[PDB]
């Protein structure tokens, strides 16, 4: 049952390759693509996310895009860059400019036939192929724009496959440029329609997090990074090793999806602890519960007790009490039993996996289907108000061909989104 | 690739092209002969400094550049001195007529003469390039030729390559070292001709740099010996982010997407910190701190103008040398509490910084410092406007009487495209003024 894996940008591509590195690590597979490990529970479902080669090499199922080479060809000489099957790096020359019109409709539109003829050939090698997951940002140009042009290329020739996106929300806590707004505004005009499943990873949280939580004063890029790819393991899980929950995308989504456009994830993960002496303190199933609960665990800043949650999705790793964790988990929901919608009854599944990640003998992620993201949409939503009252920076995007009529309807239809979620926060 | 080719239009280009390429030379550790002991590929490349200089198979490391002048004599002194075996004959033309400070000569009589040979050289150079980015321009607004000549060049540039991006590095006259009455003409008519051809232009107030040679250098009458070595360094700040390679360090292109809001306010204003004799420098280290708060004070800008008493639409900080993301945000978050910095209600107040590891590089027998830290910040601010204001009533004084006007009419001009210039002028100080109003 496989997934093909896109990784489109900067961000995309970075997020991505540090994805590849924390996985292999799990399945015991090393930068040459060997198996290494100690545990038959590895290799039995290593075929969603990898394909087996000649000298029994494992190789992921993975195409890396951009419209520029630098950050791939950082990506080659990266620590596992050795991994990805070399006919999959698919990339231009003239870059996007943090522009979503050059990734959509110029630079991107002239490179992505490429990208879909490695799908293909990717997609030919499945068994059964489930669908696919695409790691980008929304806020520059190629993996927001020509990440998006893709996504509705793969959904016309792969029409009944699951769509599923990590995608990096844009802040001006942690920015590039100004025209951010607009690029994610128009990126999630096109992802509330062709994806089941998008995990909105919003860097204003990811900064929070290491800022105040994790006390670094001054995280990277990288920083900001490692929490997405242990978040990234966390949520696939379910996908990765045997288990009876959310075991493929499909089944995800019709757990988490109780309305199509909906389909916005709040992802979460504990523990999530600064250096020091309290490093090496033992973590209890009550704590990890109740931190993987809590807000400023959270990757998407928005504040769970401003809405209700529709469906959650929770997965504990490592060896430890399954009573104690369907105990805690029951206790979660009849303490805060008014933040759950009472017209999903039992809206809350969760799944626990021996394998534990790295650097951690036990852990916990959050996948929350709440209404409160709306707060993330919002933000966004007023940050483009705010520029295109005045039409500002709209150079950029008509010089591409684009008109204001395009931004007019994007900016509608997620001030939609938003009034929908509104909706089900008060029924 | 992303190669840069760099153009020198007359005497102030062509001298500030000089000095640029001398600091660019020492700052990768080319000789004056081309050769670069530390590139290990011989003929060819594509390290960061490749984008300015193209490789010879015997070593030589030649400028992207040509240098164009109507008249020969400025250009005749790089030919024979230090650096005359860094350029191809081909790249140094000249004519044997400069343009008499006369707009109409360079763009008209004197120019079209040496247009198609200067467009064939410079085609050239792209032909060389496998993935031209655009063009850096050098030139005067008070010139004949810096006036005249480069505007007609930026209206054929962009026949010949489109919407390939052109960046201008233009000089603003001052009375203490102008030396034509007429420079204002040539100012608002260079300007509105290639006001639609160019994408972004760097203005340089000669008086802003002879008041900072004046008082930071103790330069009792500065030369444009003087006013170039220091205009280079500003350049060479702008241009490292094209020529270096670093984690932090952010390309001009993407300072320029937060730099124009709207294609015609495409002026930034330039600041830069420290200017410091070594008299002074001494046992004197300049903080992060202390050069970013200088960035802020109006007597280290390009151009004479008030960003106090204006809106802000933008503020890019470009940083060379030791520094770390830690103490530039310690420095921005003390200079958000204390200083006169009003956005614009329609953009974030956010700033944007790159920083370039390489220490700044200063020219023997200079006046600056060799410090540790420079910064240039690039702000796009409604105050530049204020240069505007000053040219076009210097012009709207003499054109009342139509003083000198003869001389551009006696060479196939009319008195509309003065008016029609003038026109373009005034409805851009008008957008800045209107970018400046709060939104409904
Ligand atoms: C940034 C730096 C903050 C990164 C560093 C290591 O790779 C990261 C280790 C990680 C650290 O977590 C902390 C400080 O609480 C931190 O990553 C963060 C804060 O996001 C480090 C030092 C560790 C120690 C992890 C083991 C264990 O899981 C605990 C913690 O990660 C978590 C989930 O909190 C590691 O051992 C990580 O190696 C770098 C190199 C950094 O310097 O730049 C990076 O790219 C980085 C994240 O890899
Ligand atoms: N900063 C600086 N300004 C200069 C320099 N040379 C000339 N200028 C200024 O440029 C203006 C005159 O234009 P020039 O470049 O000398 O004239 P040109 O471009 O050669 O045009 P013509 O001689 O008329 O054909 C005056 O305002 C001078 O102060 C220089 O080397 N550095
Ligand atoms: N978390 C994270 N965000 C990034 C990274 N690089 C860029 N971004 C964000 O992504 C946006 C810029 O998009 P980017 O991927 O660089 O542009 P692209 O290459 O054209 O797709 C901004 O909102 C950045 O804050 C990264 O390494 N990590
Ligand atoms: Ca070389
Ligand atoms: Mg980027
Ligand atoms: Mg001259």
């Amino acid at each position: 049952r496989e997934i093909v894996h896109i990784q489109a940008g900067q961000c995309g591509n970075q997020i991505g390759a540090k994805f590849w590195e924390v996985i292999s690590d799990e399945h015991g597979i090393d930068p040459t693509g060997s198996y290494h490990g100690d545990s038959d529970l590895q290799l039995e479902r290593i075929n969603v996310y990898y394909n087996e080669a000649t000298g029994n090499k494992y190789v992921p199922r993975a195409i890396l895009v951009d419209l520029e080479p630098g950050t791939m060809d950082s990506v080659r000489s990266g620590p596992f860059g050795q991994i990805f099957r070399p006919d999959n790096f698919v990339f231009g020359q003239s870059g996007a400019g943090n522009n979503w019109a050059k990734g959509h409709y110029t630079e991107g539109a002239e490179l992505v036939d490429s990208v879909l003829d490695v799908v293909r050939k990717e997609s030919e090698s499945c068994d059964c192929l489930q669908g696919f997951q695409l790691t980008h940002s929304l806020g520059g140009g190629t993996g927001s724009g020509m990440g998006t042009l893709l996504i509705s290329k793969i959904r016309e020739e792969y029409p009944d496959r699951i769509m599923n996106t990590f995608s990096v929300m844009p802040s001006p806590k942690v920015s590039d440029t100004v025209v951010e707004p607009y690029n994610a505004t128009l990126s999630v005009h096109q992802l509330v329609e062709n994806t089941d499943e998008t995990y909105c990873i919003d860097n204003e949280a990811l900064y929070d997090i290491c800022f105040r939580t994790l006390k670094l004063t001054t995280p990277t890029y990288g920083d900001l990074n490692h929490l997405v790819s242990a978040t990234m393991s966390g949520v696939t899980t379910c996908l990765r090793f045997p288990g009876q929950l959310n075991a493929d995308l499909r089944k995800l989504a019709v757990n988490m999806v109780p309305f199509p456009r909906l389909h916005f994830f709040m992802p979460g993960f504990a523990p999530l602890t600064s250096r020091g002496s309290q490093q090496y303190r033992a973590l209890t199933v009550p704590e990890l519960t109740q931190q993987m609960f809590d807000s400023k665990n959270m990757m998407a800043a928005c504040d769970p007790r401003h809405g209700r949650y529709l469906t959650v999705a929770a997965i504990f790793r490592g060896r430890m009490s399954m009573k104690e964790v369907d105990e805690q988990m029951l206790n979660v929901q009849n303490k805060n039993s008014s933040y759950f919608v009472e017209w999903i009854p039992n809206n809350v599944k969760t799944a626990v996996c021996d394998i534990p990640p790295r650097g951690l003998k036990m852990s916990a992620t959050f996948i929350g289907n709440s209404t409160a993201i709306q707060e993330l949409f919002k933000r966004i939503s007023e940050q483009f108000t705010a520029m295109f009252r005045r039409k500002a920076f709209l150079h950029w995007y008509t010089g591409e061909g684009m008109d204001e009529m395009e931004f007019t309807e994007a900016e509608s239809n997620m001030n939609d989104l938003v009034s929908e979620y509104q909706q089900y926060q008060d029924a | 690739m992303r190669e840069c080719i760099s153009i020198h239009v007359g005497q102030a280009g062509v001298q500030i092209g000089n000095a640029c390429w001398e600091l660019y030379c020492l700052e990768h550790g080319i000789q004056p002969d081309g050769q670069m002991p530390s590139d290990k590929t011989i003929g060819g490349g594509d390290d960061s400094f490749n984008t300015f200089f193209s490789e010879t198979g015997a070593g030589k490391h030649v400028p992207r550049a040509v240098f164009v002048d109507l008249e020969p004599t400025v250009i005749d002194e790089v030919r024979t001195g230090t650096y005359r075996q860094l350029f191809h004959p081909e790249q140094l033309i000249t004519g044997k007529e400069d343009a008499a400070n006369n707009y109409a000569r360079g763009h008209y009589t004197i120019g079209k003469e040496i247009i198609d040979l200067v467009l064939d050289r410079i085609r050239k150079l792209a032909d060389q390039c496998t993935g031209l980015q655009g063009f850096l321009v050098f030139h005067s607004f008070g010139g004949g030729t810096g006036s005249g000549f480069t505007s007609l060049l930026m209206e054929r540039l962009s026949v010949d390559y489109g919407k390939k991006s052109k960046l201008e590095f233009s000089i603003y006259p001052a009375p203490q070292v102008s030396t034509a009455v007429v420079e204002p003409y040539n100012s608002i008519l260079t300007t509105h001709t290639t006001l639609e051809h160019s994408d972004c232009a760097f203005m340089v107030d000669n008086e802003a740099i002879y008041d900072i040679c004046r008082r930071n250098l103790d330069i009792e009458r500065p030369t444009y010996t003087n006013l170039n070595r220091l205009i280079s360094q500003i350049v060479s700040s702008i241009t490292a982010s094209l020529r270096f390679d670093g984690a932090l360090n952010v390309d001009l292109t993407e300072f320029q997407t937060n730099l124009v809001p709207y294609p015609r306010i495409h002026f930034p204003l330039a600041t830069y910190a420290p200017v410091i004799s070594a008299e002074k420098a001494y046992h004197e280290q300049l903080s992060v701190a202390e050069i970013t708060n200088a960035c802020f004070e109006p007597a280290n800008q390009m151009v004479k103008c008030d960003p106090r008493h204006g809106k802000y639409m933008a503020c890019c900080l470009l940083y060379r040398g030791d520094v770390v993301p830690k103490d530039v945000n310690a420095a921005i978050a003390t200079i958000k509490t204390k200083r006169s910095i009003q956005f614009v209600d329609w953009c974030p107040t956010g700033f944007k910084v790159g920083i370039n590891y390489q220490p700044p590089t200063v020219v023997p027998g200079g006046d600056l410092a060799k410090v540790q830290r420079a910064v240039c910040m690039l702000s796009n601010t409604t105050a530049i406007a204020e240069a505007w204001a000053r040219l076009d009533h210097k012009f709207d004084l003499m054109y009342a009487k139509r003083a000198f006007v003869h001389w551009y009419v006696g060479e196939g001009m009319e008195e509309g495209e003065f008016s029609e210039a003038r026109e373009d002028m005034a409805a851009l100080e008008k957008d800045y003024e209107e970018v400046g109003v709060d939104s409904v």
